[PDB]
């Protein structure tokens, strides 16, 4: 998935967007 | 937020904010 993704490693919110609806 | 670790919850609270009215996605594997 994309959590570890942004958390154990950690992601910026422009990927937290790709991530959204 | 830059840099930011989320997980579980506080990744759907950003996940749930940086979207919000635009709704978002999330893993919830099972």
């Amino acid at each position: 998935g994309i959590v570890e993704q942004c958390c154990t490693s950690i992601c910026s919110l422009y990927q937290l967007e790709n991530y959204c609806n | 937020f830059v840099n930011q670790h989320l997980c579980g919850s506080d990744l759907t609270e950003a996940l749930y904010l940086v979207c919000g009215e635009r709704g978002f996605f999330y893993t919830k594997p099972t």
